[PDB]
């Protein structure tokens, strides 16, 4: 949902008071993707 | 009326209606950028 996936390009064009809102969406999205990877690895390790 | 505070400061000055709206967090312009700048987490009220 952010205007662009490259963090440096958005931070270089938007003012701080509004850039913090756009960055928060990328932080939240990438952190949730990382949690999914770790969870599937814990189950797969139990099978081996 | 219920809260208590450590200290209170009154900053008093004269401005003109044009751009007077710029006294607010995260605003841009000649006054906000070169004359008087409020922090992003300012907690209080502006009276005119």
């Amino acid at each position: 949902g952010a205007i662009s996936s490259v963090l440096n390009d958005i931070l270089s064009r938007l003012d701080p008071p509004e850039a913090e809102v756009q960055i928060d969406r990328l932080i939240t999205g990438r952190l949730q993707s990382l949690q999914t990877y770790v969870t599937q690895q814990l189950i797969r390790a139990a099978e081996i | 009326n219920d809260l208590c505070f450590t200290n209170v400061y009154a900053d008093s000055f004269v401005i003109r209606g044009d751009e007077v709206r710029q006294i607010a967090p995260g605003q841009t312009g000649k006054i906000a950028d070169y004359n008087y700048k409020l922090p992003d987490d300012f907690t209080g009220c502006v009276i005119a």
